[PDB]
């Protein structure tokens, strides 16, 4: 019985930044959700609209896997009805989200002495991001009265900000990898079910 | 990491001052140091922002031409020289640090208010006669 | 708001018993998941054990049998007791306050983190 390749998502060598969050579509397979529960890496496993036990007994036409990296104290923003810089400007979940949120500490892989600057998050935007939208524009954002023409000044900010992950940083500030599973059920054969 | 503020004083109009900010425990290869101010009755406002190297200095329009930001060559201490002070400049001044942004082979050193990671305790500066 | 303090540990012989203790003031301790998490140097955090508000207990395969977790009543301290320690346990142990009330078995969200102490098992 062919299984859903969850390993290609969780054990990916490189994880995309939060602003440019990577989405993989998983379809037409069977997935055993109990390799997830019975693991100790995952510090955060929370579900909305469904119950972990039910997952084995249900079927879904398509499962989406959104993956990215954020700060520890920012994981609380990956939930419906939350606010903050990440939830407002980078990744927003709809109010009726039905799925599970999985996160684990990745300090051994994404930090380096002196700081790892390759991970960025969006810090400025004209309006709040609509749910499941990924704008990756990098134009200069004008925050003050002075008009901006592409030269960063006191009132002309580059919209992206590096995290600067360090190993010395406390657990609250260490990098966490996040994977969001979304369960949509369309009008189509549901070939994602439980293995029983 | 610890941030200490010093040099707060009372001076006559037109006088000068020098604020110091001691930077300790930062192992980051590239960071930025910003000076902010908070006046009575108003929100916090940016005044200055400098690179760790000290090559790039950015000043707000109000303070431009009167404030000079420099870094010592033998210590990790950053200075904000304030000349020709005006009474409206009275406020509590805060030292703050933030990581620099690396993108596509170019570094940016900015001081966005909401992005600062560490703050100092601040000192009051009053300019009266 | 919430403070977690780690007490115990140090240098223990193999087979030694160490009783780790956290105390948390600043929230109603009675109904919140608590757990101990291990960070062996060279790896990421691993969730050893935790206890829910209703006494449901969770252990890891490595520590199953070896460890016991206790949640105190009329006190805000959780106790973690390790026996027959072996070199593989040399690490730092943290305490964690789940961010939602009345959780069940597979729902864990450890937002708050304590300043974990280091446990050394040499000989």
């Amino acid at each position: 019985t062919n299984l859903c390749p969850f390993g290609e998502v969780f054990n990916a060598t490189r994880f995309a930044s939060v602003y440019a969050w990577n989405r993989k579509r998983i379809s037409n397979c069977v997935a055993d959700y109990s390799v997830l529960y019975n693991s100790a890496s995952f510090s955060t496993f929370k579900c909305y609209g469904v119950s972990p036990t039910k997952l084995n007994d249900l079927c879904f036409t398509n499962v989406y896997a959104d993956s990215f990296v954020i700060r520890g104290d920012e994981v609380r923003q990956i939930a419906p009805g939350q606010t903050g810089k990440i939830a407002d400007y980078n990744y927003k979940l709809p109010d009726d989200f039905t799925g599970c949120v999985i996160a684990w500490n990745s300090n051994n892989l994404d930090s380096k002495v002196g700081g790892n600057y390759n991970y960025l998050y969006r810090l400025f935007r004209k309006s709040n991001l609509k749910p499941f939208e990924r704008d990756i524009s990098t134009e200069i954002y004008q925050a003050g009265s002075t008009p901006c023409n592409g030269v960063e000044g006191f009132n002309c900010y580059f919209p992206l900000q590096s995290y600067g992950f360090q190993p010395t940083n406390g657990v609250g500030y260490q990098p966490y990898r996040v994977v969001v599973l979304s369960f949509e059920l369309l009008h189509a054969p549901a070939t994602v079910c439980g293995p029983k | 990491v610890q941030l200490q503020e010093s040099g707060g004083g009372l001076v006559q109009p037109g006088g000068s001052l020098r604020l110091s900010c001691a930077v300790s425990g930062f192992t980051l290869d590239y960071y930025a140091i910003g000076w902010f101010r908070q006046a009575p009755g108003k929100e916090r406002e940016g005044v200055s922002c400098i690179s760790s190297s000290g090559g790039n200095t950015k000043y707000a329009d109000s303070v431009k031409g009167r404030f000079t930001a420099s870094r010592d060559n033998a210590k990790n201490t950053f200075y904000l020289q304030m000349n020709s002070l005006k009474p409206e400049d009275t406020a509590v001044y805060y030292c703050a640090a933030i990581a620099a942004t690396y993108y596509s082979g170019s570094y940016y050193f900015q001081c966005p208010h909401d992005g600062m990671d560490y703050w100092g305790k601040g000192t009051q500066v009053t300019v009266s006669s | 708001q919430v403070q977690l303090q780690e007490s115990g540990g140090g240098l223990v012989q193999p087979g030694g018993s160490l009783r780790l203790s956290c105390a948390a003031s600043g929230f109603t301790f009675r109904r919140y998941l608590m757990g101990w998490a291990r960070q062996v140097p060279g790896k990421g955090l691993e969730w050893v054990s935790g206890i829910y508000s209703d006494g449901s207990t969770y252990y890891a395969d490595s520590v199953k049998g070896r460890f016991t977790i206790s949640r105190d009543n009329a006190k805000n301290t959780v106790y973690l007791q390790m026996n027959s320690l072996k070199p593989e346990d040399t690490a730092v142990y943290y305490c964690a306050k789940d961010r939602m009330d009345g959780s069940t078995w597979p729902e864990r969200d450890f937002g708050s983190w304590g300043q974990g102490t280091q446990v050394t098992v040499s000989s």
